[PDB]
């Protein structure tokens, strides 16, 4: 047989793997969180998109911290040998290393920490994708004018950078869900994930700008951030 | 716009 | 004129630009940090690699706190206007978020700050890469069998995992670093930054395992982290 | 082999 090369994660497994969409609208009371207006439409924009990319998606909708945790183990401890990869989309009100539950916050350590390479084997050196809107802190931009390690080949991609608000339009959904989906949508069959992950940076970064009667978040900015301990390119096809 |  | 496409950052300015490389070696004995044996030879392997890529390459060897915040501001001040990119690379001790100077630590975030979109203008819209080998924390992994944002055009190249432990070999070098030098070495001609770090991920996973006397620090594995906030797609041709 |  010709000579192979290995730069790639294997993509053709019988499945494409889970897709997990957890999608917190509505939080309780006492936890004094806004309704998080437009993020439906970001449920929807991705369940569409990542359908398409003939993953399975499972979309969960106002989940407490138990909720989400036990989701989150139970994922864990299927069996994924038939799947290429895993990913979990979480949509909620967050501060950095943290997503809300609908009555209080999960560390986004214990949700990865499942799936790490010797927790869950079935998903060892295959990739394992969270992609988090949520914010990560308080901060404003102004803008200007025979081993293998068990953190091995996850990607967290950032709706904003670290120590900052993130943007969600009540509206259209947050600038970072709608990006990463129109990117998908356009070039999934043809560019590795990295540079779809860099055209929704770019996206995001030049054609999204706050608008508020306050002017302590009016004409904002937001650049997403890429956490890759990916060890192959991934190709979605 | 709104933030998270 | 043909069709444009511009996915790409403009490396073709008359100068590839600074290659910043602060060698800490030695350290004020009252901080109780080790001298870090290897490093020399991570210095010279970055210098070459970098001297290669075309970079101006200024050695900084053993700096204090002081010196270092001072060399990064004057830096940033310079006319980077012929120059396509900035490249800076801290070998030292480190904490999360932190690296060391010769005699206490300095916050990364003010050492990456001095080059933001709004206080170094120069640079804005360019490429400014950051690369970091020091600790992020004392974890080991044990593996298994109109306008910009401000923070917008930083990559920063992480070592290891956040909260872990980074490798150094008192005769090879880091792991990381002589990693990164033989894939820029290797793919440089050929392949987009990402994808060269992405190779570095592979075998820095793959390739390294720590040998100890100490069972607690014996078998221990690493995978370094690709921190990017880049918009474009950066060939170093 | 050692840590930073």
């Amino acid at each position: 047989s010709g000579i192979s090369l290995d730069n790639s994660y294997k993509m053709d497994y019988p499945e494409m793997g889970l897709c997990i969409i957890i999608n917190n609208k509505n939080f309780h009371k006492s936890t004094g969180m806004t309704s998080r207006s437009g993020t439906d439409v970001d449920a929807a924009n991705l369940r569409e998109t990542f359908r398409n990319l003939k993953y399975e998606v499972r979309n969960k909708n106002d989940l407490t911290r138990e909720e989400i945790v036990e989701l989150m183990r139970d994922v864990s401890k299927e069996d994924h040998s038939k799947r290429s990869s895993f990913v979990c989309v979480l949509l909620s009100h967050g501060e950095e290393g943290i997503i809300f539950g609908t009555n209080g916050p999960v560390d986004l350590k214990k949700i990865t920490n499942f799936f790490r390479g010797d927790r869950c084997r079935s998903l060892t050196g295959k990739p394992k994708l969270f992609i988090i809107q949520a914010c990560r802190g308080t901060e404003l931009d102004c803008g200007i004018e025979h081993k293998i390690p068990v953190e091995a080949d996850f990607l967290y991609a950032y709706s904003t950078a670290p120590g900052y608000y993130s943007w969600r339009n009540s509206k259209d959904g947050s600038w970072f869900i709608q990006s990463l989906c129109a990117m998908l949508k356009q070039y999934a069959d043809k560019l590795e994930f990295m540079h779809i992950l860099t055209r929704v940076n770019r996206k995001v970064a030049t054609e999204f700008e706050s608008f508020s009667f306050d002017a302590t978040f009016h004409a904002k900015k937001q650049i997403p951030c890429i956490h890759s301990m990916l060890t192959k390119e991934l190709y979605f096809y | 716009d709104e933030v998270d």
